[PDB]
């Protein structure tokens, strides 16, 4: 659960500081291992994206839903959006360095949002799974 | 019908230019020095008028506001309007030059807003003798051409909101 | 003379102020404008050799001509030697920026060693001779 799998591939993915506390405003960093044996190079490009994604039920389950994708949508952000990962070669790992910047206080437990797609058959996997950032 | 002599521009030089070419790095304004000469012995003109044009005035359809709302056709003939009027400025242009005498003048190249198709810039210039006083004034065409590049710089290509919620 | 062809191509260069006066030890810089207008863009690289060139005659020219080797050798250097000029598409122009430094006061009229070198054809195209460097 910590440690996720990339789908229709072997790519694995790990924070090295999966659970990190620090206070509103200040900016941190993590690093994303990454493990990369299947056969070949990837060109994978992480991103954070900050817009509330669309509810599909009773409004007091409605409104808990759509706090849940607001407070994700807009209290953690990438200082490094679009950060083309350079190149993984067959075998090999990478540190795909990540930074952020918190804006509203609470915990972001299996933080959703930071989603990673791959250029060479346009998967979705959410790497995000592996962070449990507590911005105070 | 037999006028009387007309003069002649040869463009002696340019000065921080090599073959009508050169660089901008999409931002920076720089200016230099054109010299030209009245090649002309006796005549002595009495008009100069310098008009700026480019590459992106000259390859544009002469109708092109058909199929486009106004919001997309505000910014591009805004933008249009810029580089036609300010992209290449005149300052201090010589209004007489003697037969055999030679003259310089500054020119200032200056593209803050441009597309990046800017590639050509085709200062023409109209100098014109006058006439004996009487009704009008002798002109003549002078179209010298500048291949001036545009090389990449800072770029903007996304951005986003996301309004604060609350104080640190 | 300024002005520097290449063989079996169209490409041009010169510097931007082929003559220029500095004291010894500042170090400054040539702007060397290469324009391209031939079929295709270049990969051309700029070098500089610190070697005295072999000698091929009296003693009175034989050290004459060592001597001149040997101040075109050892008194100016390029802090950016082995430069690869990205690209230049054709009918472009590109401004390869070089900085360089004296340490022996001469004046190195048409200065030798600094010969850019195509990488497309194996050139040897000296653009050396657009230069009149001065240090005192």
């Amino acid at each position: 659960t910590s440690l996720v799998n990339s789908k229709l591939s072997n790519v694995k993915f790990k924070f090295i500081n999966s659970n990190i506390k620090v206070i509103k405003g200040e900016k941190f960093t993590m690093r994303l291992q990454i493990i990369n044996s299947s056969s070949s190079p990837l060109d994978l490009v992480v991103y954070y994206n900050n817009t509330i994604n669309p509810i599909p039920l009773t409004l007091e389950n409605q409104y808990q839903l759509h706090n849940k994708y607001r407070k994700i949508a807009e209290g953690i952000i990438l200082l490094s959006n679009d950060y083309k990962i350079p190149v993984v070669p067959p075998r090999e790992t990478y540190f795909a360095d990540l930074r952020f910047i918190g804006i509203m206080s609470g915990y972001y437990g299996t933080l959703s949002g930071l989603k990673v797609l791959d250029l060479n058959t346009n998967e979705l996997i959410e790497v995000g799974n592996g962070a449990s950032v507590l911005i105070q | 019908k037999i006028l009387p002599e007309q003069p002649q521009l040869e463009l002696l030089s340019t000065s921080k230019m090599t073959r009508n070419s050169w660089m901008m790095l999409d931002g920076t304004k720089t200016d230099f020095h054109i010299t030209v000469r009245n090649k002309s012995l006796s005549c002595a003109i009495n008009h100069i008028k310098i008009i700026p044009m480019n590459n992106i005035e000259q390859m544009l359809k002469p109708d092109y506001w058909k199929k486009m709302p106004p919001d997309d056709l505000y910014i591009m003939e805004k933008q249009l309007d810029w580089l036609s009027k300010s992209c290449v400025r005149i300052i201090k242009l010589p209004t007489v030059i003697k037969p055999n005498e030679t003259i310089t003048f500054d020119l200032e190249l200056d593209n803050t807003a441009v597309p990046f198709n800017f590639t050509g810039f085709d200062l023409l210039i109209e100098y014109g003798m006058s006439a004996t006083d009487e009704s009008c004034i002798y002109l003549k065409k002078l179209s010298i051409p500048y291949e001036v590049t545009l090389r990449r710089t800072i770029e903007v290509p996304s951005m986003d909101i996301i309004p604060l919620n609350e104080l640190f």
